[PDB]
RNA sequence: GUCUCCGUAGUGUAGGGUAUCACGUUCGCCUAACACGCGAAAGGUCCUCGGUUCGAAACCGGGCGGAAACACCA
RNA sequence: GCCCGGAUAGCUCAGCUGUAGAGCAUCAGACUUUUAAUCUGAGGGUCCAGGGUUCAAGUCCCUGUUCGGGCGCCA
RNA sequence: CCGACCCGUCUUGAAACACGGACCAAGGAGUCUAACACGUGCGCGAGUCGGGGGCUCGCACGAAAGCCGCCGUGGCGCAAU
RNA sequence: UCUCGCCCGCCGCGCCGGGGAGGUGGAGCACGAGCGCACGUGUUAGGACCCGAAAGAUGGUGAACUAUGCCUGGGCAGGGCG
RNA sequence: CGGCGGGUGUUGACGCGAUGUGAUUUCUGCCCAGUGCUCUGAAUGUCAAAGUGAAGAAAUUCAAUGAAGCGCGGGUAAACGGCGGGAGUAACUAUGACUCUCUUAAGGUAGCCAAAUGCCUCGUCAUCUAAUUAGUGACGCGCAUGAAGGAUGAACGAGAUU
RNA sequence: CAGGUGGGGAGUUUGACUGGGGCGGUACACCUGUCAAACGGUAACGCAGGUGUCCUAAGGCGAGCUCAGGGAGGACAGAAACCUCCCGUGGAGCAGAAGGGCAAAAGCUCGCUUGAUCUUGAUUUUCAGUACGAAUACAGACCGUGAAAGCGGGGCCUCACGAUCCUUCUGACCUUUUGGGUUUUAAGCAGGAGGUGUCAGAAAAGUUACCACAGGGAUAACUGGCUUGUGGCGGCCAAGCGUUCAUAGCGACGUCGCUUUUUGAUCCUUCGAUGUCGGCUCUUCCUAUCAUUGUGAAGCAGAAUUCACCAAGCGUUGGAUUGUU
């Protein structure tokens, strides 16, 4: 008679991700011209831990 | 038990004894545009589930065997309705029994 | 599962630790039931591939 | 104790109108001989009593046993 | 109660509105040291019953009895 | 001197080792409405009833009382099946 | 409402209308007794003699305690093994 | 409650989500009959509404067609679960390696035990004591032990016992 | 919108009687004999049983016969096959349980049949003098049978069964179907049937040791009380045991008691509560005496032992195992 565990991971309050020290949303650069005509060269600055 | 597929009995058209064919009655079907029927559907039509009893706690075993009689007569064709008394085994112009014969072996 | 309650979980309850159903669940089972092995095609040690 | 079931060749079992199967037993073959195998035979108040039935192993009651299942809350 | 499907040599399956075929059972032959295995054949019909449609039927229709499913449930 | 167990209550049975009760004061529980039935009292009586409305210096009482009659519509009764 | 049976009526002659005898069903008739008002008793619906649930429903208030996740702070002698 | 709404998800199978068992070691046997789960629709049976056709003056009735599901057919037990009897038999007895049958979906395998699991039971034998319904070791037809849990094994435990 | 799935969630139910409840059973609707005390009625989870059917004949009528059993005979033929005679008060049969009833019957066999039909009331049984069911006597039709008198509206009698609502069928050239008419449809009136077995008739699975409330000593678990089956302890008779010898010591078959330290039976007190086992501690009491004091008896030589009397003053211990008694 009581709400299961699974049934409250859906709504969100605690079972939310820790997302407070990710470094940022890891995706490819939008594609554009130089993607679709050429190519677009850039430097790896860092590699970091996320 | 056994009865003849035709019996001389009284006619209430005729007004007299007569020849009657003997068959065996059954339900017809339900109408669905019966009074109750349509009470009962509407009652049932919408939410509240099943709002009219339902038996289910059969006891007998038989049925009274109900006898349809039709007078014979060409312009009388009058029926009537006879109950016999409750029985399992029931047939309409069976073999008549006999009584100095020898039981199969 | 088997050690909560009967309140809480499908699988709780009981004097033993024991499931007392089968843990394959239907796909359409209702939220709050479907717990186990959710449409499983089988079950066992996957011995062959 | 209450409830339910069972009782059939020597053994394990099937099954209202002269009781089945397999092993076992006996006899004759085959083999130097035994076994296997082949060909035949015999073997059972169908636990006991009573009743229905023309007819009971069967159907219905009683008894002899045997076999299960319950036998809880204080 | 509805939709059906089924009942057929002893047993089962198959089948034509104008002579019910086959297999499994039984019997006679070979057959194999031999048992198996196999045909040669022979005998064998519930064409599930009753009535009607029929010149003529399992085969067309009602009266029925069982079996199996899927349904249906206001005395 | 004789007689005399503590009341209330449920109970077949209470003085009960059955329950409530330390004491005192005040409060504290079959009421009102509606509908029936029967009995009784009163008026009229094959009738009866104005209750809704209206008319009367609009009002201390009087928000009462009085009256309507071609206001008896209507209700109940006078006929049942 | 049954059973039996024979007559009668007409601006519509009819699948018309009326009548009789004998049983039987009715909360009827058979020279009215009701109506209005009041009171009492009884029954009932209402809080329904008074007090008494465990519950059910609607709408709100709480994480100052605690349970858990997150954010931002603070803290934990001296020795042993090695 | 609702919006192509929201959480996992600033995520992408070395990830999320759902379960069981519970370090290591050694193993994890047989059963898909039952109930689940799942795969395939194959002529396929059933199967509502709608739609189609027919009869009727219409209401209506009938017929044809035929979605999922269910039936039919496979897989799956580290899914839930389950894992037998009766007789005879060895040159003393006693057991029964062995042999007969009935039956199951398969008949409990490796192990372990009067164990926190054994009624009978204070089981029987040994040891511990002067004396032990206690403890330990051993036996095992074990009422009713047993394999994702069985059996062990250091370290540890405000755990139970001698 | 339609079908499927849907304890994820919702609402609800989960009979009664009952020597407490549960398990068991049905004493829950009926029938026979008894209980039952010579009208009738009369209770227990009283006793012995039965019922939810069966029958076109096992219904109706008429006729003709006599049954069970036994004795004596007859080829095969025997204990039982068929034929004959005699006896036969029913000792057979009448569907079933039992009771009653029945002989040119009510039984058996034939012949013809459908009164097991259509109707209205009255009455009896249970009874409240309500219903159902069943039954009795009539009356009105239409019939069957027999020569006829007559008999027959089911079964020789006592049992064999079912309301409202709904459905289904049958009957009236019937009534209504809403402004009128026609026709479908629907509704009605009367009579059958589909069933409620918890049988005067809800539609119904569990669990709670996580539990709750109203109560109950109307009702169990512990004491007490009645009883004493069972337990325990005695007595009477004496067939026997005791190398002989019933009775030193015992006592079979029987039979009479006592006790409330066993376990039952019951449910009178207590459910707005009498703290429920054992041990420890401590006091007192009983005697049906283990020891000790004083005695009697022996199969008492002594020693030891056994039986019995007066007798409860005094004592009746330390430990292993087990929560234990
Ligand atoms: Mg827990
Ligand atoms: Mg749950
Ligand atoms: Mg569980
Ligand atoms: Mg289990
Ligand atoms: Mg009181
Ligand atoms: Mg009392
Ligand atoms: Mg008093
Ligand atoms: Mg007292
Ligand atoms: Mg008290
Ligand atoms: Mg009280
Ligand atoms: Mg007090
Ligand atoms: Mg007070
Ligand atoms: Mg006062
Ligand atoms: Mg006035
Ligand atoms: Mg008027
Ligand atoms: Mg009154
Ligand atoms: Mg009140
Ligand atoms: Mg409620
Ligand atoms: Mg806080
Ligand atoms: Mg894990
Ligand atoms: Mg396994
Ligand atoms: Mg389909
Ligand atoms: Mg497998
Ligand atoms: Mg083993
Ligand atoms: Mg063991
Ligand atoms: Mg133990
Ligand atoms: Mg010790
Ligand atoms: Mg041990
Ligand atoms: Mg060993
Ligand atoms: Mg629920
Ligand atoms: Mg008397
Ligand atoms: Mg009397
Ligand atoms: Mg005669
Ligand atoms: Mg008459
Ligand atoms: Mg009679
Ligand atoms: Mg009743
Ligand atoms: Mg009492
Ligand atoms: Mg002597
Ligand atoms: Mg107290
Ligand atoms: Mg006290
Ligand atoms: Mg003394
Ligand atoms: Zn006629």
């Amino acid at each position: 008679g009581r709400v299961i565990r699974g049934q409250r991971k859906g709504a969100g309050s605690v079972f939310r991700a820790h997302v407070k020290h990710r470094k940022g949303a890891a995706r490819l650069r939008a594609v554009d011209f130089a993607e679709r005509h050429g190519y677009i060269k850039g430097i790896v600055k860092d590699i970091i831990h996320d | 038990v056994n009865v003849p597929k035709t019996r001389r009995t009284f006619c209430k058209k005729c007004g007299k004894h007569q020849p009657h064919k003997v068959t065996q009655y059954k339900k017809g079907k339900d109408s669905l545009y019966a009074q109750g029927k349509r009470r009962y559907d509407r009652k049932q039509s919408g939410y509240g589930g099943q709002t009219k009893p339902i038996f289910r706690k059969k006891a007998k075993t038989t049925k009274k065997i109900v006898l349809r009689l039709e007078c014979v007569e060409p312009n009388c064709r009058s029926k009537r309705m006879l109950a016999i008394k409750r029985c399992k085994h029931f047939e309409l112009g069976g073999d008549k029994k006999r009584k100095g014969q020898v039981i199969q072996f | 599962g088997v050690a909560m309650n009967p309140v809480e979980h499908p699988f709780g309850g009981g004097n033993h630790q024991h499931i007392g159903k089968p843990s394959t669940i239907r796909r359409d089972a209702p939220a709050g039931r479907k717990v186990g092995l959710i449409a499983a095609r089988r079950t066992g040690r996957l011995r062959g591939t």
